[PDB]
């Protein structure tokens, strides 16, 4: 799964598809304005897939969609186009940074996900924590038991996370300002139940400061 | 070289970019270098280049789409989109590279499968002795004999870059193969010269 996830995330044509579907299933609705320049645009990177210089044009799109909207069209243009047009934005939202940025943003959002869970089980004995849930989540019980539950499996989110990290910060010695906070609250999961999350999320920290044998090769 | 071999062992890291970039939209010729990127160490500068030189050539064209494949050898290729924006009023073509002669006329059928709107150019690593009459008799050779540059959909000219480029281009439709008027030009580059302003006079190079 977390291999065909990578794969699929790597191939330029998935967001092409995204469009097909959000658009396929909207025909009318939409001004036949930003539709044909939309339909421009991904014939274009369909025309250039995987081939140097080519990356999804999600700005192209957001600037006709805003462009119409900067217009501003009154009675029935207003409200059905910002209506009818959302799942675009989304489309375009979500590939803002290309693809390798979406792959890198849902590896992201799943190691968000393991925070979510592992960061109220740290600052305090099993008990502690349990109370403290109960105290915040009074109006429901649920809250805590998917904790707990969610807490039970850490070993196999362990490994998991481990896949995805093997394959977030890997041949690639870059950081950004986004990972490495992930990765800074994923190192201080000192509870050792959680240290081989911990010990690689350092690795990548020291990781990506490191040289490429490019730069040696190239200028030698 | 730098530029070319640094972003191939991985693309997107938003400064080979910019650096391809300036190679295409910078004023100072690099066809002395570009012919000789064939692999020289990778295999995938070949794309690299093949995307970059059609690029650095075709800057009177408005060009809307390129694309790259590769066929199940060492052979990839490059297809182009483009069109005149006011001039002779769509136009495609498309780019490959070989190995000292005989990929070229091995595989001539499979990497053409890119009015004669099509441009096909051709590179080939004979790096040895300029010597026009050879390596034109040697092009010739072949282009005398296939004719798929005719019946296959209609490609209007084939050039041939010899790898400090020594341009030949032949247009095996309805004339000799032979060209002593454009040799040595890139045929995209071919307006950049003011020598269509010649119309009154049968030339002799």
């Amino acid at each position: 799964w977390v291999e065909r996830l990578m794969k699929t995330l790597r191939d330029p044509s998935l967001p092409l598809l995204e469009l097909q579907d959000i658009m396929t299933s909207v025909s009318g609705r939409i001004p036949p304005n930003v539709e044909k320049s939309i339909k421009k645009e991904m014939a274009q990177y369909a025309s250039n897939i995987t081939s140097v210089l080519c990356q999804f044009p999600s700005q192209q799109i957001a600037n006709i969609l805003d462009s119409h909207a900067a217009t501003l069209n009154r009675k029935s243009e207003r409200e059905v186009f910002f209506m009818n047009t959302q799942s675009i934005v989304q489309l375009v939202q979500r590939y803002r940074s290309g693809i390798r940025g979406h792959m890198k943003a849902v590896v992201m959002d799943l190691l968000r996900q393991y925070l979510r869970v592992e960061t109220q089980f740290q600052n305090g004995h099993y008990d502690k924590c349990v109370f403290a849930l109960r105290e915040e989540n009074k109006s429901d019980m649920n809250t805590v038991l998917n904790y707990i539950f969610s807490h039970a499996q850490v070993t196999k989110k362990n490994l998991l996370v481990t896949m995805l990290i093997d394959q977030l910060c890997g041949r690639d010695p870059t950081l950004t300002d986004e990972l490495l906070n992930i990765l800074t609250e994923l190192t201080q999961l000192s509870k050792t139940t959680n240290a081989k999350v911990a010990l690689r999320a350092r690795q990548v920290l020291i990781a990506s400061h490191l040289p490429s044998y490019e730069l040696r090769h190239n200028q030698v | 070289e730098s530029i070319f071999l640094s972003a191939i062992d991985m693309y997107g890291h938003q400064f080979c970019i910019e650096n391809l970039q300036k190679l295409i939209l910078s004023e100072t010729s690099i066809f002395d270098v570009l012919p000789n990127f064939f692999y020289h160490s990778n295999q995938v500068v070949r794309m690299a280049a093949l995307e970059v030189y059609v690029r650095r050539a075709y800057i009177a064209y408005e060009l809307n789409s390129v694309q790259h494949r590769q066929l199940k050898d060492n052979t990839c290729v490059v297809e182009f989109q483009f069109m005149l924006p006011t001039s002779h009023p769509q136009r495609m073509g498309g780019m490959v590279s070989f190995r000292t002669f005989e990929d070229f006329v091995r595989i001539f059928d499979e990497v053409m499968g890119c009015e004669p709107i099509h441009i096909l150019n051709v590179a080939i690593k004979t790096d040895c002795d300029i010597e026009d009459d050879r390596l034109a008799a040697m092009f010739r050779e072949f282009t005398q004999q296939n004719k798929a540059t005719l019946v296959d959909h209609g490609i209007r000219r084939l050039t041939f870059l010899v790898a400090f480029p020594k341009f030949f281009t032949f247009r095996a439709r309805d004339k000799f193969e032979e060209d002593r008027i454009y040799r040595h030009l890139e045929p995209a580059l071919a307006f950049q010269l003011e020598l269509n302003r010649m119309r009154n006079f049968d030339l002799t190079a």
